[PDB]
């Protein structure tokens, strides 16, 4: 929608799972 | 420098006609149905202000420096007398006068499949592209059409990839939306501002 | 008639209750901080 | 009873969170996400086909 015109309340689980993913590929 | 002598000023219609290209070869069940839904909104939204016409002949060969008079008469029995250039060359004035009335005209040819084929025509309408974000939905959409469409799926997908390679820039406007109202509003907004841009 | 009770036990106390527990677990907002940009780069190393 | 149940729940939830980020699980979830995205984009286009089809029959 922000492109059609052109032309952090996460829970503890969400934060920890997002951080666990970016530190897994390495 | 008379080999080409490209003119600086070329006669163009007063109002840009409307051409819709994509997502594959025209004249098939999927592409005729895909493109037809857009016209009905134009008729209902711009009723009393839009002219709707369908042309069956080819238009990619609409050139300006072919000859002094290619096929002037059909009684000379020349090469162009029996050819299809006589009717095609006659109808290019038909679109010119229709747009001269300061009213929009839609074009429904069954021969346009790429903006590069309409890059050498003095008519030069508005190129609007209806495209799917991914190729994976095309084959699944073809499967629901019927058994006849699956037989021509090989050629149906042939143009989809090729038409993707065309610079978006080449297209005048894009319609990457997937619903009715957003696409209808997006198309109407451009033309409504364009309608007030000519007056 | 023990089919009814087996199906009931498989559905409600074995599946729905664990659904409630999982939903509470995965949607637990932090209470002590209640802040948006505490470190904005990490969360665990703040103690470290 | 209560403390052991709390510890079991915590350990199990932590292990589930840790194991949800394995490579195979991530691949399966990405496959499911792409399937759902394709279906979502395909459903919107089907409205065009029916809306057009209704109009032409109405205008014969
Ligand atoms: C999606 C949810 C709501 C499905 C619920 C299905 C439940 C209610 C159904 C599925 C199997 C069913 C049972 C199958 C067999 C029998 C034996 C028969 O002599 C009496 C009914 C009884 C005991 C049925 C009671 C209703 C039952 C337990």
């Amino acid at each position: 929608n922000q492109k059609h015109a052109l032309q952090h309340h996460m829970s503890v689980w969400e934060q920890r799972t997002s951080q666990l993913r970016k530190h897994m590929q390495m | 420098k008379q080999a080409e002598h490209v003119p600086p000023y070329d006669v163009v219609p007063s109002m840009r006609p409307v051409v819709l290209v994509g997502p594959s070869l025209k004249g098939y069940e999927v592409t005729d149905m895909m493109q037809k839904a857009l016209f009905d909104f134009l008729k209902h939204r711009f009723d009393g202000r839009i002219s709707i016409t369908r042309v069956t002949a080819d238009l990619s060969l609409a050139k300006r420096s072919v000859l002094n008079n290619p096929g002037k008469r059909t009684i000379i029995e020349r090469s162009s007398a029996r050819s299809s250039i006589a009717e095609v060359q006659s109808e290019i004035e038909r679109i010119f006068e229709l747009a001269k009335s300061l009213q929009l005209v839609v074009l429904d040819a069954d021969t346009i499949n790429h903006p590069a084929q309409l890059a050498k025509t003095s008519l030069a309408p508005i190129i609007v592209f209806v495209k799917v974000s991914s190729p994976k939905v095309l084959q699944r959409l073809i499967r629901s059409r019927g058994k006849s469409q699956m037989k021509h799926l090989t050629v149906q997908m042939m143009a989809y990839d090729k038409l993707v390679q065309c610079p978006p820039e080449s297209f005048d406007v894009i319609l990457d939306e997937n619903q009715l109202e957003d696409a209808c509003e997006h198309l109407a907004e451009y033309l409504e501002v364009y309608w007030r841009a000519t007056h | 008639m023990s089919i009814f009770y087996v199906v009931y036990f498989v559905v409600f106390p074995f599946f729905f209750v664990n659904i409630f527990v999982a939903l509470i677990i995965i949607t637990f907002q932090e209470q002590g901080d209640k802040m948006m940009e505490e470190c904005s780069l990490e969360k665990n190393e703040r103690a470290c | 009873s209560f403390f052991v149940l709390n510890l079991v729940l915590g350990v199990l939830s932590g292990e589930f969170a840790k194991e949800r980020e394995r490579v195979e699980n991530r691949r399966a979830f990405m496959k499911l996400r792409r399937q759902q995205q394709i279906e979502r984009e395909l459903n919107g286009y089907r409205a065009w086909i029916d809306k057009a089809e209704e109009v032409m029959l109405a205008e014969e």
